[PDB]
């Protein structure tokens, strides 16, 4: 019923990020998948994009270089594999957590699990990107 | 028990905040709904930022958050907890 529910292995390199990583998710094309995270997820098989998404945030929870920019409560969220909450001004109603976005649309044949085709966005920016 | 903060004793509200701060839910969806409810209950301008993006020098432990809510509502003409 959706292409994102077909199994696949994660691929791609990601990019270096700094402490402003999630701040960047509210801007432009969204933030890249951190190269550090991509290193750990590459070649793992996921049964769906939602399982890949859980894995991204679990890896964030385990990487002190990235988790240090989350407060205690958001650390709790990612420890469960949940997406962390964005600042209130980046939320849109019931969409309050960071969202994964595909730079090239899956509809146009963009890759579901290639992390070079994935970005981290805030709800506000994600809605705006798709227009 | 779900409609406004005067429906919560301070202890019950602390339970809600503790649940959120611990992400003590079996799904992300549940947690987000709890956070939305929190923001609606407190009526605080910061919304969920009280929990996830504290002002400098604000205590973001569960009890710290409950105290920040309690003091703000007290200072801004709003009703307080039950009991
Ligand atoms: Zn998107």
């Amino acid at each position: 019923e959706s292409k994102r529910n077909k199994p696949g292995k994660a691929t791609g390199k990601g990019k270096p990020v700094g402490d402003k990583w999630l701040d960047d998710a509210g801007k432009d094309s969204g933030a890249p998948i951190p190269d550090r995270i991509a290193d750990k997820l590459r070649d793992k098989e996921f049964k769906s994009f939602d399982d890949f998404r859980k894995a991204v945030w679990e890896e964030v929870s385990k990487d002190p270089e990235l988790s240090k920019n989350l407060n205690p409560s958001n650390k709790s969220s990612v420890s469960k594999g949940y997406s962390p909450f964005t600042p209130k001004n980046q939320q849109v109603g019931g969409r309050k957590v960071y969202e994964l976005h595909h730079d090239k649309p899956i509809s146009q044949g963009g890759e579901v699990y290639d992390m070079d085709n994935i970005r981290v966005t805030t709800p506000k920016r994600h809605i705006d990107i798709h227009r | 028990l779900k409609h406004s903060i005067s429906d919560y004793t301070e202890a019950e509200f602390l339970q809600l905040v503790t649940t959120i701060c611990n992400a003590d839910t079996s799904s992300e969806e549940e947690l987000v709904k709890l956070v939305t409810h929190f923001a609606e209950m407190t009526e605080h301008p910061s919304g969920s930022d009280l929990i996830y993006y504290p002002k400098e020098g604000d205590d973001d432990s569960p009890s710290g958050i409950v105290n920040t809510v309690k003091q703000w509502r007290a200072a801004n003409g709003k009703s307080g907890f039950k009991q």
